[PDB]
């Protein structure tokens, strides 16, 4: 869910 | 010197080894190279078609055809169909033939330890199943193709334009015809496949109406997937699962937010390194030879 940051 | 392909990484201490290698940094090296060649073009560009490529287009549809040659059986398993054995038992009694006729012949000694990863490429006869792991494989032969010189840098954009795209419709026809298992959660990207996300999401970097929250919407997928890589995979998604978006594919719903492509293909290419090429599971079955060596890298 935090790979886009 | 040229070495059949055999796998080393054993358990999982053994991930450092291949963090390290100097087939890791080929493989992410090969993939972000072929990640910049197809920045922003669609499908339909005008490239340089050669005859390896032909000859590896010429390759897949050998494969289609052997598909076709081989239908499913009836069984009461409601997963994997047991005609896909009968089809994988053709592909590896001949990958080598196959293989041969894209190789020249004076770099025949070559064709043993390329179609190894050919012979990784389509899933697992075993289990009747495809993932990350299969792809990447793939991803692989097509690197060493290149590392021997077959393919040039002026196929880059044809490798990923006409082979990989080939390569895609005949998985999805393997996928679909023999009701394969993914190999592989909430989380999980796909159901089989990844690099598609990743170089279709840079054919879409800085296109002039599409952004990522269009690929939910059905409209904008069946006007525009012909042109894009990233689209057709949605697609294929749409027809292959049932109801809400947010319902069956919840990390590719939570992608669609993301602003920008670039920042979509960023973040593909962090998640493609942690959940594929960090993660155990897949990489305990990568093979290593001469032109994708377990040794540590190189300076």
């Amino acid at each position: 869910p935090d790979y886009f940051l | 010197n040229f070495i059949i392909p055999k796998k080393e990484i054993h358990t999982v201490p053994d991930m450092g080894k291949w963090k390290r290698s100097q087939a890791y940094a080929d493989y992410i090296g090969f993939i972000l190279t072929l990640n910049e060649g197809v920045k922003g073009k669609k499908l339909t560009f005008e490239y340089r078609v050669s005859e390896a490529i032909e000859k590896l287009v010429a390759l897949l549809n050998t494969l289609d055809r052997w598909i076709d040659e081989t239908p499913p059986v009836d069984q009461p398993s409601r997963f994997g169909n047991k005609a896909y054995r009968t089809w994988y038992a053709k592909l590896d009694e001949e990958a080598e033939n196959l293989v041969a006729t894209v190789v020249p012949t004076h770099l025949a000694a070559a064709v043993p330890e390329v179609a190894v990863y050919l012979k990784e490429s389509v899933g697992n006869s075993t289990r009747i199943d495809y993932g990350t792991g299969h792809e990447a494989a793939f991803a692989a032969f097509l690197c060493c193709l290149c590392k021997i010189g077959v393919l040039r840098v002026d196929d880059q954009i044809a490798i990923v334009f006409k082979v990989f795209n080939r390569y895609l419709e005949v998985m999805r026809k393997l996928q679909k015809t023999y009701r394969m298992e993914p190999a592989g959660g909430v989380w999980g990207l796909d159901d089989f496949q990844f690099l598609p996300f990743i170089w279709g999401s840079s054919q879409l970097i800085d296109h002039p109406y599409l952004e990522p929250r269009h690929f939910v919407d059905e409209k904008a997928v069946n006007e525009n997937h012909k042109d894009y890589m990233f689209l057709e995979c949605i697609l294929f998604i749409t027809e292959m699962k049932t109801g809400p978006f947010a319902e069956h594919s919840n990390q590719l719903w939570n992608i669609s937010a993301v602003p920008s492509w670039s920042k979509v293909n960023q973040g593909l290419i962090r998640m493609y390194k942690a959940e594929c090429l960090e993660k155990f599971p897949v990489i305990q079955h990568f093979k290593f030879g001469s032109l994708l060596p377990i040794h540590p890298v190189t300076s």
